[PDB]
C-alpha cells in the first residue's frame, strides 16, 4: 500500500547545537491541506511542484515560513485520482530530491519557471525531464504507479533530506513532486473528456526557530 | 563459457573512484605574465563529471600530483613554487606582489629533476557535505553555490632574473574515503555550459539506435 | 643503519595506495550527520526496476517509444514483439540502468528478471504467451515451437502483471511475445492498449575489471 | 631445491624490443605475449595449463649512449579497451589505464601484472573453433604497453626499449613431450613435411659402440 | 590389467555455481557403444579419433549433445583386437589431451582433417605425430601396449580433463585416441591378410545442462 | 631517522627475489579448481619409461629406427647390437626424455634402468644375453669375456620382457646384446622379429646448476 | 549402426564358444 522513502520515519532534532529553544507547533498546523485539482486530457504532458514553496502564503503554515528563517519538516503526500472503469492510461508518481529545471535553447530560466506557486508548472520535454535525464532510468527514486484498472491512491512519506540540519524555507527548496502520464489516455466517445487529479499534503514533525519582525 | 561467480571487492563505492586521472593543464610562459593560476574543480573533463553526478551528496579528501616537462624535453634544474590558497584569501596578481610571502598559504618548493611532488587536501566546506545540485537563490545568481570554493594553486617560477622557460604542468587527482549518500540517474544529453545542465532542445539525441521493425529480433 | 635501493626508485605509479602529507595540519573536518540513502555499494542500484525501451523503430517518437502496442485487429499467433536479452550490446537494453553500468566493468555475469505490466481498461480480457528461447539457437517461428520452450501463460483477468526469470546470461537469448487469443473488448471501449516492459538484475550479479565508458564522446 | 617447478621458470630473460623514433609516429605499441623467442617458447610448451603472475622491467638507452634527462610514459591496457592511434589522442587521458611516469637517468621501472583470464588457467592448445578461425583462443588477451615520450615540442630522440619478464607462483598441471621440429609460424605448429630433421645423428653401423 | 589415467575416478559436479538444475541421465545412455572396425595391413600407418566428436549423431547420446550447450563426462575406452598365434607386431594405445593436427607444407587444415566423424582419420607423418612431437618421447601420456603374443585387451579410464568446469560438446574437443602400429606386421604366406581392430566406448557420469530448441 | 647507502644502490640485478607493486589493486583472480595431473617437480617426468633410438644407421628410415632387428640367419655369438650409456652425449640417448632435460642442468648423477621387450610370434623361442660393461674399459670382444661381467640371461619362453639396472653413472659404460642360441621358429612362421628398447631413471637421480639449451638453434 | 542401438550382445570366439539371448514376451513381428 504505502511507500516509505528510504526507510526513515522522520524525527525531531538530534539534540542539535545553537539551541540554548526551537518551537514545536500544535495541531493547528497538522491538518490536511488540499491544493487545487488540475485536468488531464488526451494531449496533456505533465505537471510538477516544489516544496516547501507551494505551501507558502497559505494557512497557518504560511504564517510561520515567512517569519522564521530556520526550518525542518517532513511531508506525507497523498495523491488520488477518480475515474470510471471505461477509461485507461497510467500515471507516475515520483518524489525527487534536488529538482533543477535546466533551461532550453543552446539563456537562464525565469522566476516563475523555477518557483511555480500553488498552481504547478508544466513540462516541455517530458522525455528528458527538463534536466537531460532520461525517463527510462527515472525509477531509482521513490516511485509508485497509479494504474487506472487496479488502484486509485498512492501514498508517499518523505523525510527531511538535506545537508545542513536547518535551512530556510523561502530561498532553498528541498524537493519536488512530478506526475508524468506515461500512457496516453484514450476512451470511447460520449463519455467525460477530462479526468481530475487532486493532491493532499500534511506536515509531520515541523519545527521552527528564530523569529523575524 | 563462464560458470563460476566473481567477487564484490571491486563493485564497492570506495574502489569506484579510487584510481587517479588527469584533471587539468596549465601553461607558464615566462619571458609575459610569469605565473599561472588554476581553480580547484573536479568538473573539468566530462569523463569524471558523468561519474560524479550519479550522486548528490559526497564527502571525500583528495591528493594531487604535479608533473612538469619543458617544451622541448630537456629538463634543466630550476626551482618552482606550488602555493595554495584556502578559500577567502585574495589570489595573486603579479609575479612579485606581497601575496607570495604570507604565512597562511602553504608553499611547496620542488626542483625539476626530482620526482614529482605530492600533497593532500582535507575536506573544506562549512556544510556537512558537498552538493552538486542547489535549487534556489543565495538571473545569473541561480544555481551558484557558495559552498564549493576550494582554492587555487598559482604556480610561479623562483628567480630574480626572469628566465626564458616555457613550461606545461599537469594535475592528477585521487579521491579517498568516499561516502556517497543518495542516487540519481545518469545524464544522457551532452553538455553545453560548464555549470548548468542546459541541453539545446532544438535537437534531442535518443538513447537507442533504430532498427527495421518490431518483429525482427536480429539487429 | 645501511640500506640499498631496488628498482622502483622514483616512479610515480598511478593506481597507488601510498599516503601523502596533509597540507593543513591540526585542521578538523566539520562533523558528519545522519542522512538517508547511504549507498554502500553500486550493486544495490542495479537491482531496482527501470523502464525498458522496446519499440524504438523509426516512426515511434518522444515518450511513446517506451510502449508496446497491442491491437484488436490481430488474429491468433501473430508474434506481437521481440527483443534480444543482451545487457550491453547496442539496442533495446541501452536505455535502462543495468544496461549503463555494464558499459563499465568489462565482464559480467548473473541472472536477470523481466517484469511486464498492462495498461488497459477494467473490462477487457485476453491471454498472452511469454516465451523464452535458449541462447544457442534463433527465435521461434510459430506458436507450437515456442510452447515447447519456457513459456509462462499470462492472462488479463486475474493478474495484471507477470514476471519471468532468465537464468545465467554471460558476456544470444531471445524473448518473444505471442498472441493466444485476440483482444476482447465490450462495446463502447477503445480496442487498443499498451504494455510496458521492466527489467532489473537478481542477487548473484557480479562484475570484474573496470573500464572507462564509450557513450559520452567529447572532452572539456 | 633446484629441480622444482617454481625454480624452473624463476629467473628472468629478454622478451621484446621496441623502437620509438620521434622526429614520424611518436610512439610504439607492443603486445603482451610470452611466445616471443623460441628459447622461452620451447620450455613453456612442455605443459598445457599454467597459472602464474608476472613482473616486468623497462630498460632504455638512447642510440648513441648519452642519457639526457627526459620523461617517458609506460601505459597499460586491460584487454577490452581500444589501443592508441596517434600520439595525442584521447586514449592517453583515461582513468582505466594505469600510467607509470619515469625519467631516463633514474634506475629502470618495475611493475607487476595479476592473472587476467576468465578461465581457471591459460591454455597453450585449443582444439576446435570459437579456416583462419582455427586455434585462435580468445582467452590469452593480456594487453599492450604503448610507450610514449611526454612533451609539447616533438623532441628528436631515437630510443630503444627492452622488456624483461619474470614469473611467480607457477603451478603447471599436465605434461607433454618437447617439440623437436623447428618453428615456421608464430601461432601454429606447422612443420614443413617436405624435409624432416632427425632426433639423432647417424653413425657407421649397429655393431660399433664407438661413435 | 586396467590403466587408470592420473588417478582420478571421475565424479559429478563439486557443487558448482549457476545451477539454481543439471540433469543426470539414466542407463539409457550408459550402454556400450561399438564403433566400426578398421583393417590393419602390412603397409598401414595409423588411426585417430576425437572425443566427444565421434559420438555425435549417434544413439541417445547424439540426442543430448546437440540440444545442450553445457557438458561434462568421462569415458571408458576398451580397445580389443583378435589375431591367431601365427601373426606378429605390436600396437600402441595412447590417450592424449588437447590433440592438435598441425598441417603440412611450409596452409591451414580443412574441416574433415580435424573433425573426422565416426570413421577415424589416418596419419601422414607417424614419426612426428602431425604436431612436430617425436614418438620416442610419446609415453608420458596414459599408455598401454597391445602386444600380440601376450594380451589382447587394453582398458583405459579417462576422467574429465578441462580448464572450465563446463564446456560445449560441438565446437570444443576434450581429447583424442591414437593407435599407432610401432612394429610392422609380418606373417607367413597362406593365412589371413587383414587383422581387425575394434573399439568400445561407454560414458561414466555424464551431466547435461541448459536446453536448446 | 638517519641512514646511509652501501654499494648496490640502483643496480637492476637479474635472478632477483625482491617484490614489486601491483598494477591493479583490489582485483581478484578467478578462483582455481581441482584439475588432474599437477606436477610438483620435474623429477616425476624423467622416471617414466620412454622409447630409445638404437638403430639409427643410414639405411633405417622413418618409424623403423626405433626397432632392433634379430634374424634367423645368425649363428651363435654374433653381437647383435650395442650402444653406450651416456645421457646427454650425442647419439642413441638423444631421442628419449631423460636425454633431453639433461641438456639443461650442467651436472647430474643417479642410477638408470634399461627395459627391453619383444615383438615375436607366440611359438618361437630363443635365448639372449644382456651384458653390461664397467665404464673403465672398452666393449667385450667374445661371448666369454662378457659372461664374466654383469650378464642377465634372458629367454623368450617364460619371460617376454627383462630389465637391467646400471648403478651410478656420472657426468663410458657400454651395454651389449649377444646371441646365445639362434632364433628357432616352427615351419610356416616368418623368422624375423624386432626388439625395442626402453629407458628411464631411478629415484636417486639429482641435478644441479641450470643452463640454457643447445638443440634449438634459431631465434624469433 | 541401426542395430547396435537395439539390444545387441557382442559375441566373440576366443573366450566363449556359445552365447544366449532372451526375447521378452512375444504374443500370438520381431526379427533377430
Amino acid at each position: 500500500n504505502i511507500v516509505l522513502a528510504y526507510g526513515e520515519w522522520p524525527e525531531y532534532c538530534p539534540d542539535t547545537d545553537a539551541t540554548a529553544k526551537p518551537t514545536r507547533p500544535d495541531v493547528s498546523v497538522n491538518r490536511f491541506y488540499t491544493l487545487d485539482s488540475k485536468m488531464w486530457q488526451e494531449n496533456s504532458t505533465g505537471w510538477y511542484w516544489k516544496f516547501p514553496d507551494v505551501l507558502n502564503k497559505t494557512g497557518v503554515f504560511g504564517q510561520n515560513a515567512q517569519f522564521h528563517y530556520l526550518y525542518r519538516s517532513g511531508f506525507c503526500l497523498h495523491v488520488q485520482c477518480n475515474a470510471s472503469k471505461f477509461h485507461q492510461g497510467a500515471l507516475l508518481v515520483a518524489v525527487i530530491p534536488e529538482f533543477v529545471i535546466a533551461g532550453r535553447g543552446s539563456p537562464h530560466p525565469g522566476f516563475t519557471t523555477t518557483f511555480p506557486g500553488t498552481t504547478g508548472a508544466t513540462f516541455y520535454d517530458p522525455y528528458v525531464l527538463d534536466s537531460g535525464v532520461p525517463l527510462s532510468q527515472a525509477l531509482i527514486y521513490p516511485h509508485q504507479w497509479i494504474n487506472l484498472r487496479t488502484n486509485n491512491c498512492a501514498t508517499v512519506i518523505v523525510p527531511y533530506i538535506n545537508a545542513v540540519p536547518f535551512d530556510s524555507a523561502i530561498n532553498h527548496s528541498n524537493f519536488g513532486l512530478i506526475v508524468i502520464p506515461v500512457s496516453p489516455l484514450k476512451y470511447s466517445s460520449g463519455a467525460t473528456t477530462a479526468i481530475p487529479i487532486t493532491i493532499t499534503i500534511a506536515p509531520l514533525n515541523s519545527e521552527f526557530g528564530g523569529l523575524r519582525q | 563459457c563462464v560458470v563460476n561467480r566473481n567477487g564484490v571487492l571491486e563493485t564497492t563505492i570506495n574502489h569506484f573512484f579510487s584510481r587517479s586521472g588527469l584533471v587539468g593543464v596549465v601553461n607558464l610562459t615566462d619571458g609575459t605574465t610569469g605565473y599561472a593560476t588554476w581553480d580547484i574543480d573536479i568538473m573539468g573533463f566530462v569523463q569524471l563529471r558523468r561519474k560524479c553526478e550519479m550522486f548528490t551528496y559526497m564527502r571525500f579528501n583528495a591528493e594531487f600530483t604535479f608533473v612538469t616537462t619543458t617544451e622541448n624535453g630537456g629538463a634543466r634544474p630550476y626551482m618552482l613554487q606550488y602555493m595554495y590558497v584556502p578559500p577567502g584569501a585574495p589570489k595573486p596578481t603579479g609575479r612579485d606582489a606581497f601575496q607570495w610571502q604570507t604565512a597562511t598559504n602553504p608553499s611547496v618548493f620542488v626542483k625539476l629533476t626530482d620526482p614529482p611532488a605530492q600533497v593532500s587536501v582535507p575536506f573544506m566546506s562549512p556544510a556537512s557535505a558537498y552538493q552538486w545540485f542547489y535549487d534556489g537563490y543565495p538571473n545569473t545568481t541561480y544555481g551558484l553555490c557558495p559552498n564549493n570554493m576550494m582554492g587555487t594553486f598559482a604556480v610561479r617560477v623562483v628567480s630574480r632574473e626572469a628566465s626564458q622557460l616555457k613550461l606545461q604542468t599537469r594535475v592528477y587527482m585521487k579521491l579517498k574515503h568516499v561516502r556517497a549518500w543518495v542516487p540519481r540517474p545518469i545524464r544522457s544529453q551532452p553538455y553545453l555550459l560548464k555549470n548548468f545542465p542546459n541541453y539545446d532542445s532544438s535537437k534531442i539525441t535518443n538513447s537507442a539506435r533504430d532498427r527495421s521493425s518490431i518483429k525482427q529480433a536480429n539487429m | 643503519i645501511p640500506a640499498e635501493l631496488r628498482p622502483g626508485t622514483n616512479q610515480f605509479l598511478t593506481t597507488d595506495d601510498g599516503t601523502a602529507a596533509p597540507i593543513l595540519p591540526g585542521f578538523t573536518p566539520t562533523p558528519t550527520i545522519h542522512i538517508p540513502g547511504e549507498v554502500h555499494s553500486l550493486l544495490e542500484l542495479c537491482r531496482v526496476e527501470t523502464i525498458l525501451e522496446v519499440n524504438n523503430t523509426t516512426e515511434a517518437t518522444g515518450l511513446t517509444r517506451l510502449l508496446i502496442p497491442v491491437s484488436s485487429q490481430n488474429k491468433a499467433d501473430e508474434l506481437c514483439a521481440a527483443f534480444m536479452v543482451d545487457p550491453g550490446r547496442i539496442g533495446p537494453w541501452q536505455s535502462t540502468l543495468v544496461g549503463q553500468i555494464c558499459r563499465y566493468y568489462t565482464q559480467w555475469s548473473g541472472s536477470l528478471k523481466v517484469t511486464f505490466m498492462f495498461t488497459g481498461s477494467f473490462m477487457a480480457t485476453g491471454k498472452m504467451l511469454v516465451a523464452y528461447s535458449p541462447p544457442g539457437s534463433a527465435q521461434p517461428a510459430n506458436r507450437e515451437t515456442a510452447m515447447l520452450g519456457t513459456h509462462v501463460i499470462w492472462d488479463f483477468g486475474l493478474q495484471s502483471s507477470v514476471s519471468l526469470v532468465i537464468p545465467w546470461i554471460s558476456n544470444a537469448g531471445v524473448v518473444t511475445l505471442w498472441y493466444q487469443t485476440n483482444y476482447v473488448v465490450p462495446p463502447e471501449t477503445p480496442g487498443e492498449a499498451y504494455i510496458i516492459a521492466m527489467g532489473a538484475a537478481q542477487d548473484n550479479f557480479t562484475l570484474k575489471i573496470c573500464k572507462d565508458t564509450d557513450e559520452v564522446t567529447q572532452q572539456a
